[PDB]
């Protein structure tokens, strides 16, 4: 009675979850745009009507791909640069006592040492200024990395500024984007669209604070893989930014020492004028309002009558303990102790000042045996940035106490990549299909 | 908005979605980063050639909507056309019948050769 | 053209009874669901009751459940609403509407009130 | 019963202005939401059904969109004949609840 | 190129005519002074501007023929 | 044993081997080691496309058995069908006829265009 016969259809709209390799799309720098495809001036997006998809930000291969690509680019950028192997020599250092305050005492060391020259016969005696975090006593001192590995000096012509990068899928695949506001990164998104490429993402490297990020369109958002478990980090996204102004006011001077044929080492000659600590400034009232919004949102998940505590970081390495970042090629580590210090109970123009310490020998990624030397920058440095998110970790969490304490977190940079690709997924099309029909060949 | 285009008919019914197969058909083809791009292009070309070969083996070469001689078994599906072509989406049907895919392919493949042999025999006379 | 005409409204005291009739033409009456809707003065629309094509399925809102009865005559293509124990809140304009089957752009079929009558006034005051 | 909430309650707009009316539901109703217009002393007239399909004969300026529990009616080019009370109705399950109505009048 | 040819329904053919009629607006010259009084390069240069429209017309025409063939075979 | 499958019909006669062309047709498509694998895949894709183009040029596109208009010359071979299709293997026939390969290809190529021209002329009326 049915007399139904099989029929083959090509081009059926069906997709399945899959993993593939995405490629560049962009409009001297570390993030090489030379080998990255030009971006279309008029990108196209197609809203899918009456289509609800499943999303989960904590199982995204895009984050891993981005991390691998960023690490590969960073490794590639440093290949054609000078290797500071001869620098591992016995230094003779003294304290700097020339126009310093009570907080910068012992921070700088004036060192002298012998070094090679272009000719392999002669030697030259030179001097330099080093930071206390870079020299370890063996009056005799040595570089911290000498007993681990010798790393290359970053070339002075490349720039560390982040450039937006768009990720595009290959032919036969598609990228689905969730346009549903108040979506918390896990569950069914009912509003979906297909996009040829991902919006511009700045690969900003920072810890304890998300800088120059994207802002929520509705209100403060809280995300976590398992909020009940304390071992899982909590990502907080603001709906408005907070301005932070970070400056190093020392007037540095750069000098070149010829250590070999076509090989120059850049050193800090001397500081002109006064010496004082670099520091950051953050608005107080804006920070208080942001923390009020954050605690209001946190009360939804962790009870209405609970006490919410913000305190200092537990401890560990300087990178995870302090807010680490860079400004104009100068690597800052700031002490964010005055911000996350307060208690909340259910019921003008002053600015918070964060002192910061500068570093030159850098191990950016969590790797051992590959450091990097940042050449000094000439003149004072200043910059302004937007705080648009936080990474928090719960302390304890046992049922014995009703007070919840949140502390700053960080360390793993994948989270910085997970705060931007939380509304994207990749699928592959399956055009072939079989159905019943009334035909007869 | 660009509601219609490529996958815009994903949420529509099968009857409505069958009218726009061409938009999906067109897009199936189109230093360290270059290697990844080349690998992706090679995989895409291989997938397209595999799909084209599978279509060709069944005798539906160069056709988007091609019916065949293999009859439909009621065991695989019991729903009638009344509640399928206008009361269901392609995604739902594919999810429902993802189990019973290969048998129909084999039946089509073995059916095509018999038709070819019969055509040769008829033309022999 | 679909035509619906209401009649039987007027003034009634609280606790009284009243019948509203709706004459329909221009379509297949037996194959269309019928809706009784009311609009109170100064308020929005509200669906009072619904009756199916066969006349066996009838539904009402909680505000009128147990007091309002909806019936249909397919032979005469007529619809009837009996109201009993009328209250002051029942005052307003009553419309008889047809739930017509329509096809969405995606290919799904549902029913909407695509045709309405002119309406009839009922005033429940002492 | 599913309750329907409209916004704004009332609005004053001039000829040629773009009018946007939002309608919200407590529970999902798929996309079975219909937008009607009412003039003074006249019965409601259907404009949108299915939350995105335009009724035959209606001018193209009227459009509808949305998903989940949020739907939007858009009048791109307000005309003298489009002033009145707009309502959004859900017809997924009985009872079919209407909105409180948005009144658009001449400024 | 093979996909573009196949989509129009001229798969496996070097000289394949189709159903879309020729619009006089695109070209006014007749066959008398085209097929034996002109070169392919000159014709392509003349009509390089109006390429995509005929492609779209062929694409939209092929599917109608396929649908009609299915409908006739349904009976 | 898996005697029957893929190339299992190599030792059988041409008539018996003509019933299993699809098993051969299916498999034709499918850090330092990856480069070699990619090169091999590129060569395989090129070979498959070459074979498909050669088949398409002769007008037997999308067909496994397709007899054509070119007559068989007795000079190339003298054995009759009686001692060929059931008294010989495909390898032996290819070995015997491998010298006479390109001429038939050219004849097919020049024959297809005449058929196309005649079809166009007939449809012109
Ligand atoms: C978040 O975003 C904000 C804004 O988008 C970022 O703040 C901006 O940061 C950039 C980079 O630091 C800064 O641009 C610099 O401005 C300086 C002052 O105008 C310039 O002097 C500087 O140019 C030097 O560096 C370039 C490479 O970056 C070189 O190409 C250029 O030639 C200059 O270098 C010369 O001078 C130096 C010093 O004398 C010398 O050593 C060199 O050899 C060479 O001779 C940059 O253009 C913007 O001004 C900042 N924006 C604002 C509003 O202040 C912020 O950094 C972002 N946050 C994070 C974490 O990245
Ligand atoms: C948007 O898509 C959804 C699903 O993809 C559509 O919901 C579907 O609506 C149809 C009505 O046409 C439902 O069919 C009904 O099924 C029940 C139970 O089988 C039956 O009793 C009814 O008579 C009717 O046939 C279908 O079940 C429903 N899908 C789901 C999953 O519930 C929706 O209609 C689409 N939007 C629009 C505007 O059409
Ligand atoms: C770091 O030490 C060097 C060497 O001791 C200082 O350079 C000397 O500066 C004095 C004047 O202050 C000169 O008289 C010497 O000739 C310099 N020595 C050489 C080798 O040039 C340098 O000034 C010190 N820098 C700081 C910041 O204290
Ligand atoms: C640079 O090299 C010179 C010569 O090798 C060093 O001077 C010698 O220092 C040692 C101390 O370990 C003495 O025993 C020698 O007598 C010194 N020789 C001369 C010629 O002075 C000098 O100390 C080196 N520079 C530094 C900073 O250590
Ligand atoms: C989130 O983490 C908690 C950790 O406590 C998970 O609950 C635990 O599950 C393990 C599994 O055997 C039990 O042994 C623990 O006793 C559980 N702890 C508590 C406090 O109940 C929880 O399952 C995680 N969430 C999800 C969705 O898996
Ligand atoms: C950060 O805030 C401090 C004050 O808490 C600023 O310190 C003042 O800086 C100005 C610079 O124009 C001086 O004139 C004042 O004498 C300073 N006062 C004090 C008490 O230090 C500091 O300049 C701010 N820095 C930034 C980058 O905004
Ligand atoms: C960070 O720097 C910006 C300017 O780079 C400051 O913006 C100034 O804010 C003051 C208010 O105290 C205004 O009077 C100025 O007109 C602003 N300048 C500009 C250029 O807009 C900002 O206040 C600084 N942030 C903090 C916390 O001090
Ligand atoms: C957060 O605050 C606590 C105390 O308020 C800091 O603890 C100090 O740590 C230094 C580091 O050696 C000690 O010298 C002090 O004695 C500690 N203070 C007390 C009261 O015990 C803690 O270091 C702060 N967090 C960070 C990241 O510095
Ligand atoms: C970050 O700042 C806090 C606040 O100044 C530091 O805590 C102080 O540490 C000093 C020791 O250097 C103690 O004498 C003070 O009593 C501490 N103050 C408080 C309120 O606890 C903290 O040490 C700084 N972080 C680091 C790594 O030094
Ligand atoms: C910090 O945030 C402000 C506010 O979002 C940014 O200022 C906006 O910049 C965008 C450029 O894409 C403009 O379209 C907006 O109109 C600006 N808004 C305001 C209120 O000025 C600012 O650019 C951000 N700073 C950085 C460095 O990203
Ligand atoms: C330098 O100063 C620091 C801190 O005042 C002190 O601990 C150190 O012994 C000093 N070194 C000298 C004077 O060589
Ligand atoms: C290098 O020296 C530091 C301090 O002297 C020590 O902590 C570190 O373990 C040493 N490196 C290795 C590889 O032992
Ligand atoms: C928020 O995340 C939880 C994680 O399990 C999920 O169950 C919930 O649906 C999410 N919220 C929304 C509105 O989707
Ligand atoms: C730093 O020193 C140089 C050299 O004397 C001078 O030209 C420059 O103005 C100084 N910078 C500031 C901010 O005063
Ligand atoms: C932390 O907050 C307390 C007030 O509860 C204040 O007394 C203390 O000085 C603060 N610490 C810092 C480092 O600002």
């Amino acid at each position: 009675a049915e007399n139904l016969w099989v029929t083959v259809y090509y081009g059926v709209p069906v997709w399945k979850d899959a993993e593939t390799t995405l490629f560049c799309a962009s409009d001297h720098n570390v993030w090489a745009t030379h080998a990255c495809v030009p971006t279309d001036p008029n990108p196209q997006e197609i809203h899918l009507e009456n289509v609800t998809e499943e999303f989960n930000m904590w199982k995204n291969n895009m984050v891993e791909q981005m991390h691998t690509d960023i690490i590969s680019l960073w490794d590639q950028s440093l290949k054609p640069c000078v290797k500071l192997t001869p620098l591992c020599v016995t230094l003779q250092c003294t304290n700097v006592t020339n126009n310093i305050t009570d907080d910068m005492r012992g921070e700088l060391k004036n060192c002298s040492f012998n070094m090679t020259t272009e000719l392999r016969d002669k030697k030259q005696k030179v001097y330099s200024l080093f930071y206390r975090l870079d020299v370890v006593q063996i009056k005799e001192y040595r570089l911290i990395n000498c007993n681990t590995s010798a790393c290359t000096q970053a070339c002075p012509k490349v720039s560390f500024e982040p450039i937006p990068i768009h990720y595009c899928a290959p032919a036969g695949f598609a990228i689905l984007k969730c346009k549903d506001k108040k979506f918390n990164g896990t569950g069914p998104c009912p509003s979906v669209s297909t996009v040829q490429c991902t919006h511009g993402i700045k690969p900003v490297v920072s810890t304890q604070l998300l800088l120059n990020g994207s802002l929520a369109e509705e209100e403060v958002m809280i995300r976590s893989e398992n909020i009940t478990n304390n071992a899982k980090n909590i990502l907080v996204q603001f709906n408005t930014p907070v301005q932070i102004n970070c400056t190093r006011p020392n007037n540095n001077t750069r000098k070149s020492i010829r250590i070999g044929p076509g090989q120059a080492f850049y050193a800090t000659g001397d500081i002109i004028g006064d010496i004082r600590q670099a520091h950051c400034n953050v608005s107080k009232a804006t920070w208080n309002e942001t923390l009020g919004k954050v605690v209001k949102q946190l009360r939804k998940h962790f009870g209405n009558n609970t006490i919410i505590r913000f305190a200092n970081s537990s401890g560990g390495d300087l990178e995870v303990t302090t807010h680490s970042f860079n400004c104009g090629g100068e690597f800052f580590y700031c002490n964010t102790s005055g911000l996350f210090n307060s208690t909340w109970i259910s019921n003008s123009n002053d600015s918070i000042t964060l002192p910061c310490r500068i570093k030159q020998i850098i191990n950016m990624w969590q790797r051992i045996g590959q450091c990097m030397y940042a050449p000094p920058i000439q003149g004072v440095i200043r910059c302004v940035s937007n705080i648009t998110g936080l990474i928090l970790t719960r302390d304890g969490g046992s049922t014995n106490s009703t007070t919840e304490t949140f502390r700053p977190g960080g360390g793993d940079m994948r989270d910085n990549w997970r705060s931007e690709l939380y509304k994207y997924k990749v699928v592959k099309i399956e055009p072939l299909g079989v159905a019943p029909t009334r035909c007869k060949r | 908005a660009v509601f219609l285009g490529f996958l815009g008919a994903a949420g529509s019914t099968m009857g409505a979605a069958s009218m726009t197969l061409t938009v999906q058909a067109r897009n199936l083809l189109s230093t360290v980063w270059g290697i990844k791009q080349l690998q992706a292009r090679v995989l895409a070309v291989e997938r397209y050639l595999r799909d084209q070969q599978l279509l060709g083996i069944w005798g539906c070469s160069g056709k988007l909507i091609c019916c065949t001689n293999v009859p439909w078994n009621s065991s695989w599906s019991n729903r009638n056309l009344s509640e399928i072509w206008d009361n269901m989406t392609w995604l739902q049907w594919d999810k429902e019948i993802s189990n019973y895919t290969q048998i129909i392919y084999g039946l089509l493949e073995e059916s095509q050769n018999q038709q070819e042999k019969n055509e040769q025999d008829l033309l022999a006379l | 053209e679909v035509h619906l005409a209401e009649s039987g409204g007027g003034l009634v005291q609280p606790g009284g009874s009243l019948r509203l009739s709706c004459a329909a033409s221009g379509f297949m009456f037996s194959a269309s669901e019928m809706h009784w809707v009311r609009q109170t003065p100064g308020k929005g629309l509200e669906s009072v009751s619904v009756i199916g094509g066969s006349g066996t399925s009838t539904q009402y809102v909680d505000s009128v459940k147990g007091r309002f009865t909806v019936s249909r005559d397919n032979a005469k293509n007529a619809l009837s609403l009996q109201m009993d124990s009328l209250r002051a809140e029942d005052t307003g304009v009553y419309y008889c509407a047809r739930g017509g089957e329509v096809r969405s752009r995606g290919g799904w079929k549902n029913r909407v009130l695509d045709s309405w009558g002119q309406g009839v006034q009922v005033i429940v005051s002492p | 019963d599913i309750q329907m909430t409209q916004s704004p309650s009332s609005l004053s707009a001039s000829v040629g202005d773009r009018v946007t009316i939002t309608c919200q539901t407590s529970q999902p109703v798929n996309l079975w939401v219909a937008w009607y217009q009412q003039k003074p002393g006249k019965a409601p007239n259907l404009l949108i059904f299915g939350a995105s399909t335009l009724q035959s004969g209606v001018p193209s300026r009227f459009s509808g969109s949305g998903a989940g529990t949020e739907f939007i009616l858009t009048i791109s080019n307000l005309q003298p004949e489009d002033f009145g009370t707009y309502f959004c109705q859900q017809h997924h399950n009985f009872p079919w609840t209407f909105g409180q109505g948005t009144k658009v009048d001449v400024k």
